[PDB]
RNA sequence: ACUCUGGUUUCUCUUCAGAUCGCAUAAAUCUUUCGCCUUUUACUAAAGAUUUCCGUGGAGAGGAACAACUCUGAGUCUU
């Protein structure tokens, strides 16, 4: 019941403000729903060829698309009343959930690129030689060395950082049996696939 | 200063917009001119043009398009010249012209029904409906057959190309038909006979 | 089959206002 | 240095410049350096190589131009200073220099002036343009001009700078473009007769916000309400002047004792019990006014049964009788009547009487057209005051000087303005451009306004 | 087809039943 | 519900609630029906509508 | 609080920074964690980020910074010590240029920022050689640190594989802009910082030998911070650090002592919170209450690493010991900035930043308030004091020695200093710092240097605001009702105002003109324009862009342009440049202030021009950096040289300006040389004047131009797409579809995004950054700037070309279609005529 | 490591609610704008403004149950 989806970039134009700005310019995402306009401004659609919107004047390269004027809504349409914004690309979260039972939870996983490290050019940095100058104390020692690197409970929990709104909270109030939309995130999705 | 000529310009909204003239700063400077200059000569006592209920057409290297309602007819008038191609006969409401000098078509009246004579129609049919009190059938059915050919026989070409003046017919006629169907009975039939 | 009267709009494909009637 | 001589000199075009507009760049929308071509007239950016300015120069082929801050000529194609005699008279257009001895022999001036165009007329009585509207705007400008103690404040820049402007302060530019625009029309010296106040309705739709939008007519009343109060509150920062160059010239005081509950329905013995209480009596309600309201009676409504349609004449002493303490006008609001009788305890210098012709009913907005019988060079009104106050002002006698008169309905409306021009008795009808001299009859048979006085 | 397509679409731009 | 009881015919705003319900199904359905599960009546997922 | 005008008054405990990074980094993250820790009173939401610096409400409803914000803060050093800290947090979108350069020109250290999962993008790109190009100090402060462990799960040793590989390729890419050999970047050398914003975790090397220090004791953190970076490791029997490896299964010391111990502790905060974390806080000395460990994780974790690290001193002593002091920088900046350099008695004044001297400060900011009304100007005192209510001179970027009209005398009405959403006021402000001056608004656009009134009499100006990328798009603006025009005149003036690279513009056509660097730039600028300055209706054109006009090769015949007298008689040959020419005119390699024995050889040398000519070069195109050359090559027997001297600056100024309008259409003209090739000249001063030579120069220009064969060229943006590996083929099929081409396709290493170059015309890339994330459903994005100039496919003279009303033309028709349309747009002749 | 420290759960009453009261979402009435328009009762589908409905948070008060097992900060935090 739950989607894989771990950012939001997936819901770029099927967010509700950009639903609320389709209604508030009687325009339609391919995906999204149709409204009756907000103002019927007949007579505003019927704005006459003037030297601005002239065709002659104007370069057509590629269509202005709904999706255009959605995203940027007061460049490339006129009259923007009552209209949302949202451009939330969040750095697409790079979240790589682990499939084997077995494995350290801090795994190189061959769906990451190798780094490739280097040591062709001599990039050198100030740096030591042995017994110069310097000696540790006996006590001293990195903070955690008893502790292990990863538990078992590792991988579940870095994994249910990225879970939905519901499975990343550790405690949270009780909701009525009513107000648990289960297929909410279904028609929230993009579209079905053919 | 501000180029304000062109905010209260009248113009044929009904057309589309390509058909509809083009209010260009030279052609909308040169229509209030001349408005401008006809006004000017009649004494401003004696009688007056209002801009407002008048409308300037131009047509220019701007604007292919003479746009007129001559008598409750609206006229565009696009020449062939300039900008047309393949001219056709399928529509049955667009005048072929004719230089009768060279006998050549050479221009394209395209005709329609203004939206006065629409507004006319329905407020007419509306008190044909609304004066019912005691009527026969047969007297409003009479009263809405004259008053139909009244315009039909007058505007006949433009019909066929004012979409909403057929549907204003036709929403009148049910409107007639509903009206009788009621005098008949109070519950509305599901079905109906024309016969 | 209803009585309602349908709009001739769009229905003019392949009809002249003098045919049928000479 | 070939600076003071120009083989350009006789290109200018003196009756093309119009200095009415925003003196902002035309080509790249700013105020820095606007200097103005004058052999065709438009705003550039300033000198400098490359620069707008000198581009146009380079192109148009014009030579001479004009500073608008430092009004030095120049000739920008070379860019050197230009200086000649007559082309001074361009220099007094703009920025017209009134000596206080030409504010001093003004009032005694019987000239016409003449105007490069030819239009002749006399200083004062200029047509204000109409370019959107501002009928209201004109007239209230205009009733506002001719008033020689507002006449003397501001045909010198040095009146008003000195004011204190607190950081905050964003009316300033009002009183400045107000000075400016009176210091342009009373020019005895100007190209055009007429003068545009479209860089006068900027700073009016600046300070007063959206509202007395130059789309649609202003209401006069409303309008000098809050001008004569910006113009106060503008004069002074952060130190309260209880008395300006406005307020001692049209404030006076005037004392109101206010009765209330006088409601119907309140039984006899309950109201009487009432006034028995001495908490519902006349009060000390003594302030100050910018302007006298008056109150006209209602329109007939009804045909006289003689001649029909009559039309309602009213003397203006009935109207002038309301501030008395004979009679008190009852100014119902919400649940409980108020009955106030108005008296008169300081006259000020000029008294504005406005008129209340525009009312709203129950339903709809209506005007009141009952015309007034007012004389225009003798009135008395001596019996308005206190005896106790009386005896301080030996001139209780007003002339008129401005009046305003509205035409057909609020929606639709043309004022016009009957001015009079101070030491001759040419009294002048301008509506946006118009100039008639009138007789002192017309002013009578016109329903008037807005009126303007003088103590003398 | 997409070409004739979206140049109709720039055309566009520029210029009682109880059924359940 | 609408077939099964005729409750819309005595208020016809029930239809959006009657429509609501139909078309949670066909987004149950479609995401029921899936692989080797096939077409039938063998969905319970209630709660939906 | 008045401990902060105390410090405020010192100039040598005061540092000025840009947090300058890529878009979405964690700079204004970053800012936020420096005001919690600061203010105790500002806590920032359990999920949503505060977002502290993000002001307006345009950038807190889109989640992009667009305008930078002031930061004035105090913040304790490592060793404890208060410094005053003046923050430019610039935004991090590359079409958001212009704030970048507006915070660099009044700041003197840069703090990069790169995401440690994502490593070096475009943006950063630019901004290294942008700082390096302005002489600023670069430190770099790799950000989200959490990514590799949360997200990536990395292997410590694979993290400090992605540390060193994005630390290093930060200093093989700069070693190309920087010439010093002083600019090596080194976490073990102080440059390098490592922080995750969002858990507040920050440290430089030294910061975590403190911590250790802290906890074990009797460790000086120096030598312990040294010998941490590298590949040198830790023996645990000896006790020292050794290149070699003590072990088979050794461990750098950098993942051994400090990588491996945040890892521990974040995956105990994040698995076993209930069962092995009180145990991992015991052993740490964090000792928390019941109720402040039942929040969630990332609160939990945001609060236990506050508590372990602490204050962010690590950020501050990275600052404070790699970035020069005002006192100090002031030089290299006065060099660089001020236009007659330090040599004059102003320059030399300004080495010093004497708190009493000349007060000349320079404002590069204008900050609005929430009316709208007037602008609150922002800009940095380099030197002299100033107070409120002082009668001050505001200078203009016109304003010279000999051009004393460009300025104003204004009164300062209030002064403050501002820390973003909260501003402090104060009556005096010293030099060296920051500012929001008031009330002198009015004479200024964009950069203004405000002086004493006569007191500095020789004091000039300083330079132009250069940009990195140029204004590109270009949009039409007229109001909805031409009633109200001169509402929306102002309105343009206030945009152009809080603007740096905003360009309004009105032509002959009547039509209202706004440059811009990208859609979203415009899409701002526009609502600032509408709902925030105008408040009125404006009617808006589909983004058009500008051109260029250019030739191929030689004209078929010397034409020539002669006076109306018939007299003077100017002959010019108008010739395509040499290759990569023109780029090194416009990146300053070349000036007209060289002497011409260095410009001969350089021309001699780089470009093999004969020392006949060589010599003989009196312009370059527009303005000064233009890519336009004009060439003297008339021998002297013909043109006599003391009488061509006369008219050698009236030509220069009928070409300077004459190839900015260009005869095609009002379009820059570029890569164009103009050889002259006969000057027949007045033998009198008198018919010769600037009136006859200026329109005959530029009707030779336009004549020589038209004769050659003409060219339009087409600016392309440089696009870079970031998108998983699964998504490259949908970025191939998108950029096929607007005639680009891709360079390049590397994966990043250490991630499994990759990274698409690609190039694409600017007119054809209207919408791309919406056709792609919306064709991969959001998996990829877009950045776009301008790279470029190329000649447009086909023949703009070409009479057989017809140009259908609303639908694209091929590539041959592209020439012909981009100038008709646009010449219809300016207003001009259908066609091009020689007379032109 | 000495101290005092001292309950949570449950059922009600009374108010205040800023906030996604609610990570959910209905109905009614009224005023406009359409659609239909044949009259109510249903509608139409958007806007605005209301009300009831299913719920909620906080604070206080009053009982009951673990009211007495605890427990927490404070402290001089006593080899
Ligand atoms: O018309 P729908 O509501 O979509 O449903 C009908 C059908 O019966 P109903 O018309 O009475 O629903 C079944 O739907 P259920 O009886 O199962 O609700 C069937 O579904 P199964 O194949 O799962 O039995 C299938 O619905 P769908 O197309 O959603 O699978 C079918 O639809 P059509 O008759 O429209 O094809």
């Amino acid at each position: 019941l739950l989607t894989d989806l771990v950012d939001d970039n997936y819901f770029y134009l099927f967010d509700l403000k950009a639903f609320f700005t389709s209604k508030a310019l009687n325009m339609a995402i391919p995906g999204g729903p149709k409204f009756e306009p907000l103002v019927r401004d007949i007579n505003l659609q019927d704005e006459d060829w003037n030297e601005f919107n002239d065709i002659n004047k104007i370069i057509i390269r590629q269509p202005i698309r709904t999706e255009y004027k959605i995203a940027f809504p007061y460049l490339y349409n006129n009259l923007p009343h009552h209209v949302h914004l949202t451009w939330y690309h969040t750095p697409n979260v790079v979240f790589i959930k682990t499939e084997d039972p077995d494995l350290p939870a801090f795994y190189f996983d061959p769906l990451i690129n190798p780094i490739s490290h280097r040591h062709s050019v001599k990039s050198q940095e100030p740096l030591p030689d042995d017994d110069e100058e310097f000696e540790l104390p006996e006590f001293v020692e990195p903070f955690l060395k008893d502790t292990p690197l990863y538990t078992d409970n590792t991988a579940n929990g870095i994994a249910l950082l990225w879970a939905p709104r519901p499975f990343n909270l550790r405690s949270g109030r009780t909701r009525r049996a009513l107000d648990i939309p289960l297929v909410k995130n279904w028609y929230r999705e993009h579209c079905p696939a053919g | 200063p501000n180029n304000e000529n062109i905010v209260g310009y009248n113009n044929k909204k009904c057309w589309p917009r390509d058909a509809r003239m083009r209010l260009m700063k030279h052609d909308v400077n040169l229509g209030r001119a001349v408005f401008w200059d006809i006004k000017n000569r009649l004494p401003r006592s004696v009688t007056t043009v209002q801009w407002e209920n008048s409308f300037v057409s131009v047509y220019s290297k701007d604007n292919p398009n003479l746009l007129f309602n001559m008598c409750g007819f609206e006229c565009r008038i696009l020449p062939k010249c300039r900008t047309s191609y393949e001219e056709f006969t399928h529509k049955d409401g667009v005048w072929n012209l004719q230089n009768e000098v060279t006998k050549e078509r050479t221009a394209q009246c395209f005709l329609r029904v203004d939206d006065e004579s629409m507004q006319r129609f329905h407020n007419r049919v509306r008190q044909i409906l609304m004066a019912s009190g005691s009527t026969t059938f047969t007297k409003i059915v009479n009263k809405w057959n004259t008053a139909l050919i009244g315009l039909m026989t007058y505007f006949r070409e433009a019909v066929v190309n004012t979409q909403e003046l057929l549907d204003l017919l036709v929403k009148c006629e049910n409107k007639i038909q509903t009206r009788i169907k009621i005098g008949l009975n109070s519950k509305m039939p599901s079905r109906f006979p024309p016969v | 089959p209803t009585g309602e009267v349908l709009s001739l709009v769009g229905k003019l494909e392949g009809t002249r206002m003098g045919d049928k009637a000479q | 240095r070939r600076s003071r001589h120009c083989p350009y000199l006789d290109t200018i075009n003196r009756s093309v410049l119009d200095f009415d507009f925003e003196k902002l760049c035309s080509i790249s929308l700013s105020h820095i350096n606007a200097y103005a071509c004058l052999v065709c007239g438009k705003y550039f950016q300033g000198r400098g190589l490359k620069s707008h300015a000198y581009i146009h120069s380079v192109q148009f082929s014009h030579h001479v131009f004009l500073n608008l801050h430092t009004l030095k000529f120049y000739c920008l194609p070379d860019n050197y200073e230009i200086i000649d005699s007559s082309l001074e008279d361009i220099t007094y257009v703009l920025k017209p220099t009134f000596t206080k001895q030409q504010i001093a022999n003004l009032d005694k001036q019987a000239k016409l002036s003449r105007a490069y165009d030819g239009t002749t007329y006399l200083p004062g009585i200029v047509g204000l343009n109409n370019i959107k509207a501002n009928d209201y705007a004109n007239a209230v400008l205009q009733a506002l001009s001719n008033v020689p103690p507002l006449r003397n404040y501001f045909l010198e820049e040095d009146n008003y700078k000195n004011i204190k402007r607190p950081p905050g302060d964003i009316m300033f530019l009002l009183v400045q473009r107000f000075g400016e625009l009176m210091r342009k029309l009373w020019n005895p010296r100007n190209f055009k007769a007429h003068v545009s106040p479209h860089e006068m309705l900027q700073a009016v739709v600046l300070c007063s916000k959206k509202t007395f939008q130059i789309t649609k007519q202003g209401d006069g009343v409303d309008f000098l309400s809050w001008f004569l109060n910006a113009l106060h509150s503008a004069l002074g920062g952060t130190k309260k002047k209880k008395k300006t160059i406005v307020t001692d010239v049209f404030q006076g005081s005037m004392r109101i004792f206010t009765k209330k509950l006088p409601h119907p329905d309140l039984p006899a013995e309950e109201k009487e019990q009432l006034l028995h209480n001495d908490e519902y009596q006349e009060t000390m309600v003594e302030s100050t006014f910018m302007y006298l309201t008056l109150d006209l009676p209602t329109a007939p409504l009804y045909k006289d049964e003689k001649e029909q349609l009559i039309i309602p004449q009213v003397p203006l002493f009935n109207i002038l009788a309301k501030f008395n303490g004979i009679t008190e006008k009852e100014y119902k609001t919400y649940k409980e009547n108020f009955l106030k009788r108005f008296q008169l305890t300081k006259l000020p210098p000029y008294l504005i009487f406005c008129i209340k012709r525009f009312t709203k009913n129950n339903f709809f907005v209506e005007k009141n057209p009952t015309i007034v019988n007012f004389p225009i060079t003798n009135v008395d009104l001596r019996e308005y005051l206190s005896e106790e106050v009386q005896a301080v002002h030996k001139n209780t006698t007003y002339d008129l000087i401005a009046n305003i008169v509205h035409d057909g309905k609020p929606s639709e409306g043309s004022y016009r303005i009957h001015v009079l021009h101070h030491g001759t008795g040419k009294w002048y009808e301008l509506q946006d451009l118009q100039v008639t001299d009138i007789l002192p009859q017309m002013i009578t048979l016109s329903e008037a306004y807005i009126q303007i006085w003088k103590r003398r | 087809k997409d070409k004739s397509k979206e140049l109709h679409a720039i055309k566009e731009r520029y210029l009682r039943k109880f059924v359940f | 519900v609408g077939q099964l009881t005729g409750m819309y015919r005595y208020k016809y705003k029930l239809m959006r609630q009657i429509r609501m319900c139909k078309d949670l199904k066909h987004l149950i359905y479609y995401r029921f029906n899936t692989g080797p599960v096939g077409k039938g009546p063998g969905c319970g997922f209630w709660a939906a509508g | 609080m008045d401990f902060l005008a105390d410090l405020m008054d010192n100039s040598e405990l005061i540092r000025n920074v840009t947090l300058c990074g890529h878009l979405h980094h964690g700079k204004t993250c970053f800012v936020d964690c420096l005001i919690e820790q600061t203010h105790p009173e500002i806590r920032k939401r359990y999920d949503q980020d505060l977002c502290y610096t993000d002001i307006l409400f345009t950038e807190q409803e889109r989640g992009v910074g667009i305008k930078s914000t002031p930061v004035t803060v105090v913040l304790p050093d490592t060793k404890g010590k208060s410094y005053l800290f003046n923050i430019m947090d610039t935004p991090g979108h590359v079409n958001f240029s212009d704030e970048v350069t507006a915070g660099l020109r009044i700041s003197d250290g840069v703090v990069l920022f790169i995401d440690a999962a994502e490593g070096v993008m475009l943006n950063t790109e630019r901004l290294i050689k942008h700082a390096v190009q302005e002489r600023l100090a670069v430190t770099v402060c790799i950000n989200k640190i959490d990514r590799l462990i949360l997200e990536l799960k990395l292997p410590p040793t694979d993290a400090y594989y992605k540390l060193r590989h994005i630390v290093d390729e930060v200093n093989g890419l700069i070693s190309m802009y920087s010439t010093d050999e002083n600019l090596i970047l080194s976490p073990l050398l102080g440059n390098v910082c490592f922080s995750s914003s969002q858990y507040s975790i920050c440290f430089t090397l030294g910061s975590f030998a403190k911590i250790y220090a802290d906890t074990f004791g009797d460790i000086n953190y120096q030598e312990f911070a040294k010998r941490l970076w590298g590949d040198i490791y830790f023996n645990p029997k000896t006790r020292k650090f050794t290149k070699k490896a003590p072990t088979s299964s050794s461990q750098r010391s950098f993942v051994e002592f400090i990588l491996e111990p945040l890892y521990k502790i974040l995956a105990q905060v994040v698995g076993d919170v209930d069962t092995s974390l009180p145990r991992t806080l015991d052993e740490l000395g964090i000792h928390l209450t019941k109720e402040e460990l039942k929040l969630n994780i990332r609160p939990l974790l945001r609060l236990v690493c506050k508590k372990f690290f602490g204050e962010f001193t690590g950020f501050v002593d990275m600052c404070v010991q790699h970035i020069p002091s005002p006192k100090v920088g002031a030089k290299p900046k006065i060099e660089h900035t001020y236009t007659g350099g330090v040599d004059s008695d102003l320059g030399e004044a300004m080495s010093d930043c004497d708190p009493d001297g000349p007060l000349m400060c320079h404002t590069t900011k204008m900050y609005s308030t929430d009316d709208g009304v007037q602008f609150h100007a922002f800009g940095r005192v380099l030197s002299g004091t100033i107070h409120a209510g002082q009668p001050v001179k505001v200078l203009g970027e016109n304003y010279t020695l000999e051009d004393e009209e460009d300025s104003q005398i204004c009164t300062v009405g209030r002064l403050w200093i501002s820390v973003a959403r909260y501003h402090i006021e104060v009556n005096r402000v010293p030099a060296g710092n920051w500012v929001l001056i008031e009330g002198v608004d009015q004479p200024i656009v964009k950069t203004a240097t405000i002086t004493e009134p006569r007191g500095n009499e020789e004091a000039q100006i300083f330079r132009p605001l250069k940009f990195n990328t140029t204004s590109v798009i270009k949009i039409a603006v007229e109001p909805v009702n031409p009633s109200e025009l001169p509402k929306m005149l102002d309105g343009l003036r206030k945009v152009n105002k809080s603007y740096p690279s905003l360009t309004t513009k009105v032509e002959e056509s009547g039509e209202h003109v706004i440059l811009g660097t990208g859609e979203l730039y415009l899409d701002c600028v526009m609502h600032d324009l509408r709902k925030m300055y105008s408040e009125i209706d404006i009617k808006v054109a589909d983004p058009v862009v500008t051109f260029c006009e250019t030739v191929v090769e030689t004209s078929s015949l010397k034409c020539f342009a002669e006076t109306p007298n018939k007299k003077n008689k100017i002959t010019m040959i108008a010739e395509p440049l040499e290759k990569g020419l023109a780029e090194d005119i416009e990146n300053e390699v070349v000036q007209i202030t060289w002497n011409r024995k260095k410009l001969g050889e350089f021309f001699q040398t780089k470009y093999d021009w004969d020392l006949l000519a060589a010599r003989s070069i009196w312009a370059f195109g527009p303005d000064a950096t233009g890519p336009n050359i004009l060439v003297d090559d008339t021998l002297p027997s013909e043109v006599d040289k003391a009488l061509l001297g006369s008219v050698k600056d009236s030509i220069v100024q009928g070409f300077q300006w004459g190839t900015r309008e260009g005869p095609l259409c009002d379009e820059l003209i570029r890569n164009v040389k103009f050889k002259i090739l006969d000057a027949v000249v007045a033998q009198e001063p008198l018919h010769r004047g600037g009136g006859q030579i200026i329109p005959t120069a530029r009707r030779v220009v336009y004549s020589a131009f038209l004769m050659a064969t003409p060219r339009l060229m087409e600016p392309y943006y440089f696009v870079e797409v970031q998108a998983p590996a699964d998504c490259v083929s949908a970025v191939y099929t998108v950029l096929a579809r607007r005639r680009g081409h891709v360079t390049q396709d590397a994966p990043i290493p250490g991630s499994p995004l990759y990274t698409i170059k690609a190039f694409i015309p600017a007119i054809d890339s209207f919408g791309f950054e919406t056709d792609l994330r919306t064709h991969t459903q959001g998996q990829a994005f877009s950045l776009s700037v301008f790279h470029h100039w190329q000649i447009v496919p086909g023949d703009p003279l070409d009479k057989s070309i017809v140009i259908r009303p609303l639908e694209p033309q091929p590539a041959p028709h592209l020439a012909r279609e981009f100038m008709i349309k646009t010449r219809r747009r300016k207003g001009l002749s259908e066609d091009v005529s020689i007379s032109k």
